[PDB]
C-alpha cells in the first residue's frame, strides 16, 4: 500500500488540457431510436388484444418476468437489450422528442441551440440565485435566452411536458424503468441538477471536472450506464454549455447531392427548397474526421 | 517438517499421466475411514464402502464416522494427506455438482450418478477407482435428503401411473445456477432393503405413536400450566374436515395392555428413532468465506 | 471557520503571486475554500483566550 | 531423530526472519517495500471481502454490526447482503417509534429492494437468513468492500483498538438476574404464527447458559406464548403446515463483565444500543425447535 | 525426433518516477508517519494594490484578502501472491540431492520476480495517479482562455454582462479549438497555440533555484505529456525549436522529519504546523518574513543528469514526456487516451 | 476480566494421606467437571460431591452435569492439581473410570456415575465427609439406553398402581450394554423429569398429525405383501387391526409435511440424545487410554 | 470530553496523593467532574492523530 | 498499428468494426501508390511508415 498526497499549492489553475487529434469514433453515427418498451418494461395495454398488436407491429419483445425479477429489474437495472450478431459500425443511439411542426428551424437549427427549445445555460443565471434561476428556464413572462422569443418548443420547454415526465431524471425515477440504459437527452433535463448546478464561475468548472463525466461500457453493442471506476470517464464538452451542436441533413436526396459534389465549403453552407431545406454543419467533421483518417 | 501429513503407497504402479490426474485434485476432499499414519490406497477413498443390495443409507452413516483428511501435494509414490483442525481456514474444492456462493454452509454427501452421461472418473486402476463425495451446500441438501425418503415411501405402490409421473418430477431437482436428476432408490422393483430398513422408521412413529401417546396426554392435562395440552388432545383426531356429529369426540386409547408389554411398545419406541436419526440431522463440515474464480478452488474455514 | 485571528499575527512568508482575473474577481468567486476578505482594518485579532 | 532435535522448544516464528526477507538476504539486495514487519501476520481472526451496494452502507460505517446474507430468487443480485438494522423494520418486536426512526435513514433505492423481497416469497425468513460476521475496517464508496469477520475478535488493524460489537436495545433481553462471569451470544428468531401473515420477532440473547439442551428451556419460557399459538394454528389449518415455532443459533461469546449500554450516532438521529465488548465470534448454524 | 529450440524470455524495463519527466510537476517528498494525519493546509495572505481617484469618484480603502489550500489524499494498493507448494520449497530443504536443490533455487527466484513485478508497479502507480490528480485540475482550453482575454477587465466580481461575455468565449473557442492536428495544420498557428498555454498557466508559489535546470544556465519550467501518436507529429512540425538537454533532475525524494516539539503537540491537540521551533524566534525578533515554509526546506539537495527533450515557447523551457514507454502491455487504459462525446 | 484460565490450580485444605495421593496419580487425564472456572478453585468446588441431595435423584444429576465445565487432569506433582482446560477440536489424551469397553471410533458423552457388581465404589476417594465423584466418562450408544429408559420411567408411573411403578422399575433399573452389567442408582420420578417429560408427550402429539395417511399405512401395505425378520416383530408392537391407490398424490405438500417432521425429529430425538463430546481414535490395549478430539 | 490520551502518554510527577474514602469509592461519588476510569490495559492510547 | 495499443484486451466488438473501418479506407486510398500521387515528402513518409 501506498498513501500519496497532493496538494493544490497553485494560487490559479496549473494545469490545462486541450483536445487534439482524433483518431476513430466508436459511436454508429446511427439513426435507429432508442426503445422506450426496453427503457420502460413495466408499461402496458390495459386492453389485452392491443398489446398484442402494438409488440407485433414495432416488433418488440413481451418478456414474462417474474415479480422477483421484476424489482431488480427497477433499482440496479439489467442489459435487457439483446446484442446483434454482427456490429460493423459501433454503438448506435438516437433519443426521441415529439416537437412542433411550425419550429422556427431558420432560428434554431442553423446554430447550436438548447433541444428543449429553450435555451438554459447556468453560467449566464446569477450564482446561488435559485428563484430567479428556475425562472428562466421555466416560467415565460421573461424573456428566453438565445432567441428573444419565449418558446420555440412549447411542447419540450414547459415543466411537465412530455419531454419532460419522460425524461428528466426525477420524474423518470418515479416511474419504473431500467437504469442501466443511456439516454443521451437525458443530460439537458436533470431540472434537480440543474438549478442546483449554478455556481460562482470557477466552482463551476471545477465540478465540471468531477460529476460533469458520465461511464459508458465499452463491449457491449448499445451503450450502457457503467459504475464509475473501471471505465475510463467520459467527459462532456455540451454540459458546460448545455447547448447540442447541430449536424448536416437533408430534407431530400437531391439537396444532399449538391453538398457531396461541392468543395471542402459545401458542408459549412444551408440551403432550402420551398418547403424543404437543409441544416448546415456547424464543425465540419465530416470533411475532415474522414479525409484526416 | 512441521506440518502433519498422512503418507499413502500405491500397489499398483501409476502410469506418467495417471500422476497428473491427481495434480487436477491438489484440494479435493479425500475422507478416510479411520485415522492413522501409512494407508494403502485401498483403505483410501469411499470406493471400499461400496456396496450391492445395500442401499445409499449405509454409505452415508458410514462417511459421517469416517475422518475427512483434505488432500495435500502428490509427490511421486506418495500421497500427502491433512486432516484438517477445527476453526482453520481451507482451500477446498468444489467437485460438487452444483456451484457455491459465499458463506453458505457445507456438508459432505456421498456421490450420486444419474441416467444420461456427463462426467465419470478419471482414476481408474484395476477395479477400484477414487470416487468422491458430493460437497453440497446445506439447505439443498435438505431437499435432496427429503427426496430419496419420500421417493422410497411410493416404492410399495409403483403399479399406478400417477405415482410414477409424481416420483418423475421429485427426481428432478430445479435449483440456482444447476438442474439434476437424483437416481431413485427403486430398482428391480423391490426397494433396496437399507431404505426399507429406513422407512419402516418413520412408519413406526407414524403408526406407533398414533395409539401409544393417548393414555399420556390426559394426564398431563390436569396441569395446564401452559393450557395447550387442553388443544393438544385435539391435534391428535389426524383429519382435515370438521367433524359431523359422528362423535369420534375423543381419541381411541389402548385397552388392558399387558403391564410387561406395554414397557416393550415404548421400549421399541426409541430403537426405531435411534437408526433413524443418522439422516435427521447434517453436520456442517465447511463454511466457505469467499468463492474462487472458475468456481474450481475455494478457500473454507473447517468446521465440527 | 479557521483560525483567521492567527494568520494575521503568525509570521508568514512573502511570495510573488501572479494569476489570472485580478484577486478579488478570484477570492470572489469562491475558487479558494475558506476565505475572510474585509475593506478596513480589522478590530479584531488582538484578542487571545 | 537427534536427542536434541526433540529438546528443542516449540519454533518460534518472531524469531525468524520473514519469508519475504530470507530470499532478498540471498541476494542482498535491497527493495522499496518494507518487508521488516508483514501486517496482519499475527491475527488469530479469520476474515473475508464483501462488496456492498452502496445504499446500505449506513450504521454499518460505525464498527460491529452483523452482515446475514439473504438470498434471494432474482439472478442479479443472487445474494443482498443485509444489516440487522435493516431488519428491524421488518421485525415485530421493535417499538414503533424505534421503527420509525432507523426507516427514514433507510431512504436509498437499493434498500428499497430489500424489504420488496423479504414480503413476496411464502418461505419462512429464517431459511432465507445466513450469518456470517461483523462489520470492520469499512471502506466506503460506491461499492463498499467490508472486511467482515469469520471467527474472532473484532478490532482495528495493529491491534490499536478493539471494536465493539453493536446490538440494538430493543432485541436485546437478560433471562439470568446475575450475570455469569462467561456468556454465549445466542442470537434467536422466532415467529408468532396468526392468521393472514407470520410476524418474525427477532431476540439477540446472551446467557450463561452452554448447553443445548437447557438453552432451549429457558426458551420455551416467555416464547410459550407463540407456542400456544403454533398449536392453535394446526387444529385451524388443515392442509397448511406451519413449521419451526422459533430458531437460534449461538453467535459468539463475551466476557459479560464488559457489557454496557450505548448509543450510535449517525445521520443525526441516535439509537440507543446494548455494546458488547470483546466478543469473540463464534458462527453457528440455525436449530429448530417447537 | 520432435527437436525444441532454446527458450526465449523478455528483459524486465527498469522505469522510474524520478527518471520520468512528469515528476518536473511534483515535489516529492518521504514522510514516514503519513498515516496519522487527516488533513493539511496552508493559509494565504494578500491585501490588495489600489491607485488614486480622482476628482468626483469614489476612493477605495485597502482590502485584506486570506484564503485557505487544504489537501486531499488517495491511496493505492497491489497484490501479489506465492503458491504455498512453491513457498514451502524455499525454506524446507529436503535431502541435498541434485534434484531437490533445483526447486530451491526456483523457489528463490520465484520471490525475487514476485518483488520486482510489484516493485516496479510500485513506481507506476506514482507515475498513474500523480497524472490521474493533473486531470482533476486541468479545465479544457477554451476556459482557460477565457480567463485570460478577459480576465483584466472584471477587477470586481464578474457583472451579469461580464458574465454573459464569459460564455461568449466558452462557445467560440469551443467550435474551433475542439480539435487540432485534426485539422489546421500551418507550422507557425501550431505554435502559436501552444505558446499560448505556457502563458495562461499560473506559476507554482514554490521556487526551485536549481531543481530541473538547462545546462550553461538556462531556467527549466513546465511540462507535458500525450500519447506517442500525437507526439511523432509534434517532433516534425517543431523541430526547429525541439533539442535535447541532460536536466539536472533530483536524485533522491525529500523528507518532512518531525520536530520534537511538534512530537507534543501532535498528542496535547491532534494538531501539527511544521517547523514549529522556528516561528517562536520570528516572534521575539518581531520580523515578519521567513526564510522558508518547509516544502521548499523539504531536502532533495541531491541531483542526477539525465537526458530530456525541451522546447523554445516563449521563452520557456517547457519539458517534453511520453508515457508510451511506462504503459505498454499493462492491462489498465492509458490515462492520457481518453475520449469525448458530442451532442 | 481476564477470560477464563485455560490453566486451573486446585488445592485441598484438608490434610491427605498417602493413600489418597497414590489414586489421584492413576486419576491423571480423567475429565473433573468443575463450575467456577476459577483460576485457584477449592476442592469445596472439585467434583461433583457437592450437589449431592437426600433425594439422590439421578435426574438431577443429569442437568447439573451439562452446565459443569468439563476439564481434563495434568501434572498431579504435590498437593496442587493442574486442571487444564482443553481447546474446542484438538486432540487429548482421555483415562476411564467407569469400566466399559469402549469400541473405537464410538462418540462419547460425560454421564453421571452408575455402578458395577460390587457396590462397594471401592478405591473411590474418601476424605474428611466428603468425596470425590467423577462423572462416568460413556460411549453414546450406552448415553441413549440409560435416558431414553428414563423418559419411560416417569411415564408408565402414570396410569399404574404403586405395586406395579416398583415392579417396572426394577426391571428398567438395570441395563445390560456390551457383555458388562449396569444399574442405575436410586432413581427418583420429580419434577425434573416433568418438565421434561410433558414436552416429551407433546412432541409425541405433534408427529402423529405431522403424518400423511402413506406414511403410516406403508406399514400396513407391506405386511400384505413382504414378510420379513422386522416386519413380524413390528405387528406384536402395534394393534392388529381397527389396491385402492393413494387417496392424495400432493408431491409438493407432501415433502414440506416431511421438512416439519424432521424439527420434531431434531428436537424429541434429541432429549433422549445428550451432547456428544470426544471421539475416540485409538483404544489402548488396557482400554485405559485413548486419544479423543472435539468437545460439547 | 477532555484529552485523557494526553495524560495517558505525557510525563508526570510523584505526587503522594492521601485521601479519604479509598479512591474507587471517589469515582463512585462523582466527586471529580470529570473521570475515566477502567480495569484492563487499553489499547486505545496509542491513536496519535 | 494504429490501434494496437488501445487493445490491451482481447479486441471489443466495436474494437474489431472500427479495425473494420480502417481496413476499407485504407485500401482504397493505398491502392496504388505511383500510379496516384508522386509528391516527395509523402512517399517519404509512406516508407518510413
Amino acid at each position: 500500500t501506498q498513501n500519496i498526497n497532493t496538494v493544490d499549492m497553485g494560487l490559479g489553475y496549473t494545469s490545462n488540457t486541450c483536445v487534439a487529434y482524433v483518431n476513430r469514433v466508436r459511436t454508429d453515427m446511427g439513426v435507429r431510436v432508442q426503445d422506450l418498451f426496453r427503457v420502460f418494461p413495466m408499461n402496458v395495454y390495459r386492453h389485452d388484444e392491443v398489446d398484442r398488436w402494438i409488440r407485433h407491429a414495432a416488433g418488440v419483445e413481451r418478456p414474462q418476468l417474474l415479480d422477483t425479477e421484476t424489482i431488480s429489474m427497477l433499482t440496479f437495472g439489467s442489459m435487457s437489450e439483446r446484442n446483434a450478431a454482427a456490429t460493423v459500425h459501433g454503438q448506435k443511439a438516437a433519443c426521441e422528442l415529439i416537437l412542433t411542426p411550425v419550429t422556427m428551424d431558420v432560428n434554431y437549427f442553423k446554430i447550436p441551440n438548447n433541444p428543449r427549445g429553450r435555451a438554459s445555460c447556468m453560467l449566464a443565471v446569477d450564482p446561488y440565485d435559485t428563484e430567479a434561476a428556475t425562472k428562466a428556464i421555466y416560467d415565460h413572462r421573461e424573456a428566453d435566452a438565445q432567441t428573444f422569443a419565449a418558446t420555440h418548443n412549447p411542447w419540450a420547454s414547459q415543466a411537465g411536458c412530455l419531454s419532460d415526465v419522460l425524461y428528466n431524471t426525477r420524474h423518470r425515477e418515479r416511474l419504473g424503468y431500467n437504469s442501466k440504459f443511456y439516454s443521451p437527452c437525458a443530460q439537458y433535463f436533470n431540472t434537480e441538477e440543474i438549478i442546483a448546478a449554478n455556481k460562482t464561475l470557477f466552482k463551476t468548472i471545477d465540478e465540471y471536472l468531477l460529476r460533469a463525466k458520465d461511464c459508458i461500457r465499452g463491449d457491449t453493442d448499445t451503450q450502457y450506464v457503467c459504475v464509475e471506476g473501471t471505465e475510463q470517464l467520459i467527459e462532456n464538452p455540451c454540459r458546460l454549455t448545455q447547448e447540442a451542436l447541430p449536424i448536416l441533413s437533408t430534407t431530400t436526396l437531391a439537396l444532399m447531392e449538391t453538398k457531396l459534389k461541392g468543395g471542402a465549403g459545401a458542408f459549412a453552407t444551408s440551403e432550402t427548397h420551398f418547403g424543404n431545406y437543409v441544416v448546415g454543419e456547424i464543425i465540419p467533421l465530416q470533411q475532415s474526421m474522414l479525409f484526416n483518417s | 517438517a512441521m506440518e502433519a501429513n498422512i503418507f499413502c503407497t500405491f500397489d499398483h504402479k501409476l502410469s506418467i499421466a495417471d500422476v497428473g490426474k491427481l495434480t487436477k485434485l491438489v484440494a479435493a476432499v479425500v475422507p478416510i475411514p479411520q485415522r492413522l499414519h501409512l494407508i494403502k490406497h485401498y483403505q483410501l477413498g469411499l470406493h471400499q464402502f461400496v456396496d450391492h443390495t445395500r442401499g445409499y443409507v449405509r454409505l452415508r452413516g458410514l462417511l459421517r464416522n469416517m475422518t475427512l483428511t483434505l488432500m495435500r501435494r502428490v509427490e511421486g509414490n506418495q500421497i500427502l494427506l491433512h486432516v484438517p483442525t477445527h476453526g482453520l481456514l481451507y482451500t477446498v474444492l468444489n467437485t460438487g455438482p452444483v456451484t457455491w456462493e459465499k458463506g453458505d454452509a457445507l456438508c459432505v454427501l456421498p456421490p450420486l450418478f444419474h441416467g444420461p452421461l456427463a462426467r465419470e472418473n478419471l482414476l481408474t486402476l484395476g477395479q477400484w477407482e477414487l470416487v468422491l463425495p458430493w460437497i453440497v451446500p446445506m439447505p439443498l441438501a435438505l431437499e435432496i435428503n427429503q427426496r430419496l425418503l419420500i421417493m422410497g415411501l411410493f416404492s410399495l405402490d409403483r403399479s399406478y401411473e400417477e405415482v410414477k409421473a409424481a416420483v418423475q418430477q421429485l427426481q428432478t431437482i430445479t435449483f440456482r445456477d444447476a438442474t439434476f436428476t437424483i437416481p431413485d432408490p427403486v430398482i428391480d422393483q423391490h426397494l433396496l432393503i437399507d431404505m426399507k430398513t429406513a422407512c419402516l422408521s418413520m412408519s413406526m412413529v407414524a403408526n406407533l405413536a398414533s395409539e401409544l401417546t393417548m393414555t399420556y396426554v390426559r394426564k398431563l392435562a390436569l396441569e395446564d400450566s401452559s393450557m395447550l395440552l387442553v388443544k393438544c388432545q385435539e391435534l391428535l383426531m389426524r383429519l382435515d374436515r370438521e367433524r359431523s356429529v359422528g362423535e369420534p369426540r375423543t381419541p381411541a386409547r389402548p385397552q388392558h395392555v399387558s403391564p410387561d408389554d406395554e414397557i416393550a411398545r415404548l421400549s421399541a419406541l426409541f430403537v426405531m428413532l435411534r437408526q433413524l436419526d443418522d439422516l435427521i440431522r447434517e453436520q456442517v463440515v465447511f463454511t466457505v468465506c469467499d468463492v474462487s474464480p472458475d468456481n474450481k478452488s475455494a478457500t473454507c474455514i473447517f468446521k465440527g | 471557520m479557521e483560525n483567521w485571528s492567527a494568520l494575521e499575527l503568525l509570521p508568514k512568508v512573502g511570495i510573488p503571486t501572479d494569476f489570472l482575473t485580478h484577486v478579488k474577481t478570484s477570492a470572489g468567486e469562491e475558487m479558494f475554500e475558506a476565505l475572510r476578505i474585509y475593506y478596513g482594518d480589522d478590530p479584531e485579532r488582538y484578542n487571545i483566550h | 531423530m537427534d536427542a536434541r532435535a526433540v529438546a528443542k522448544r516449540p519454533r518460534d516464528p518472531a524469531d525468524e526472519d520473514n519469508e519475504l526477507v530470507t530470499a532478498l538476504k540471498a541476494k542482498r539486495e535491497v527493495n522499496t517495500i518494507s518487508v521488516r514487519y508483514l501486517y496482519h501476520a499475527d491475527h488469530q481472526a479469520l476474515t473475508a471481502r464483501f462488496f456492498v451496494p452502496e445504499g446500505l452502507v449506513e450504521f454499518e460505517a460505525q464498527p460491529g454490526a452483523l452482515l446475514i446474507r439473504m438470498e434471494t430468487g432474482c439472478d442479479s443480485p443472487r445474494h443482498l447482503y443485509i444489516s440487522l438494522y435493516l431488519l428491524g423494520i421488518r421485525a415485530s418486536n421493535v417499538s414503533a417509534s424505534t421503527r420509525c426512526l432507523l426507516e427514514s435513514v433507510y431512504t436509498a433505492s437499493a434498500a428499497r429492494a430489500a424489504l420488496q423481497w423479504l414480503d413476496l416469497g411464502p418461505h419462512l425468513l429464517h431459511r432465507r437468513l445466513e450469518t456470517l460476521g461483523c462489520v470492520k475496517t469499512v471502506s466506503l464508496g460506491i461499492t463498499s468492500l467490508l472486511t467482515c469477520v469469520m471467527r474472532g475478535y473484532l478490532y482495528n488493524t495493529l491491534k490499536t483498538e478493539v471494536f465493539a460489537l453493536m446490538i440494538p436495545k430493543d432485541m436485546y433481553l437478560t433471562w439470568e438476574e446475575t450475570r455469569g462471569r462467561l456468556q454465549y451470544v445466542y442470537l434467536i428468531i422466532v415467529y408468532d404464527y396468526d392468521g393472514p401473515e407470520t410476524r418474525p420477532g427477532i431476540y439477540v440473547l446472551t446467557s450463561s447458559i452452554a448447553h443445548w439442551q437447557t438453552l432451549v428451556d429457558v426458551a420455551r419460557g416467555k416464547f410459550a406464548r407463540e407456542r400456544c399459538s403454533f398449536v392453535n394454528r394446526r387444529i385451524t389449518r388443515p392442509r397448511q403446515i406451519p413449521l419451526c415455532t422459533g430458531v437460534i443459533q449461538k453467535l459468539g461469546w463475551c466476557l459479560a463483565d464488559d457489557i454496557h449500554t450505548s448509543f450510535l450516532v449517525h445521520k443525526e438521529l441516535k439509537l440507543s444500543v446494548v455494546r458488547l465488548d470483546n466478543f469473540s465470534v463464534e458462527l453457528g448454524d440455525f436449530r429448530e425447535f417447537v | 525426433f520432435e527437436a525444441i529450440f532454446g527458450t526465449f524470455c523478455n528483459r524486465l524495463e527498469w522505469v522510474y518516477f524520478l527518471t520520468s519527466g512528469l515528476a518536473a510537476a511534483a515535489h516529492a517528498i518521504k514522510f514516514h508517519d503519513l498515516n496519522k494525519l487527516t488533513t493539511g493546509k496552508m493559509l494565504f495572505h494578500v491585501q490588495v494594490p489600489r491607485v488614486a481617484s480622482g476628482a468626483g469618484l469614489p476612493t477605495s480603502r485597502q482590502t485584506t484578502i486570506m484564503v485557505t489550500k487544504y489537501s486531499e489524499k488517495s491511496p493505492i494498493t497491489i497484490p501479489f501472491e506465492l503458491s504455498a507448494a512453491c513457498l514451502t520449497y524455499l525454506r524446507e530443504t529436503f535431502e541435498g540431492t541434485i534434484l531437490d536443490k533445483i526447486l530451491n533455487v526456483e523457489a528463490m527466484h520465484t520471490v525475487l520476480r514476485a518483488l520486482k513485478n510489484t516493485a516496479d508497479a510500485m513506481e507506476r502507480g506514482l507515475i498513474h495517479s500523480f497524472l490521474q490528480t493533473l486531470l482533476r485540475k486541468a479545465p479544457p482550453y477554451f476556459v482557460v482562455q477565457t480567463l485570460v482575454e478577459n480576465a483584466t477587465l472584471a477587477r470586481q466580481a464578474l457583472n451579469r454582462i461580464q458574465r454573459s461575455n464569459i460564455l461568449q468565449s466558452f462557445k467560440a473557442k469551443m467550435l474551433a479549438t475542439l480539435f487540432l492536428l485534426n485539422r489546421t495544420r500551418d507550422r507557425d498557428y501550431v505554435l502559436k497555440f501552444l505558446t499560448r498555454l505556457a502563458e495562461a498557466a499560473t506559476d507554482s508559489i514554490l521556487d526551485n533555484p536549481t531543481t530541473y535546470t538547462t545546462s550553461s544556465g538556462a531556467k527549466i519550467s513546465g511540462v507535458m505529456v500525450s500519447t506517442a501518436n500525437v507526439m511523432q507529429i509534434i517532433m516534425s512540425l517543431l523541430s526547429s525549436h525541439i533539442t535535447k538537454e541532460t536536466v539536472s533532475a533530483p536524485a533522491t525524494y525529500g523528507n518532512f522529519v518531525l520536530s520534537p516539539e511538534n512530537a507534543v503537540t501532535a498528542i496535547s491537540y491532534h494538531s501539527i504546523l511544521a517547523d514549529f521551533n522556528s516561528y517562536k524566534a520570528h516572534l521575539t525578533s518581531g520580523q515578519p518574513h521567513l526564510p522558508n515554509d518547509s516544502l521548499s526546506q523539504a531536502g532533495a539537495h541531491s541531483l542526477t543528469p539525465l537526458s530530456m527533450d525541451v522546447i523554445r515557447l516563449g521563452e520557456k523551457t517547457v519539458i517534453m514526456e511520453n508515457l508510451r514507454r511506462v504503459y505498454k502491455n499493462t492491462d489498465t487504459k492509458d490515462p492520457l487516451e481518453r475520449n469525448v462525446d458530442l451532442t
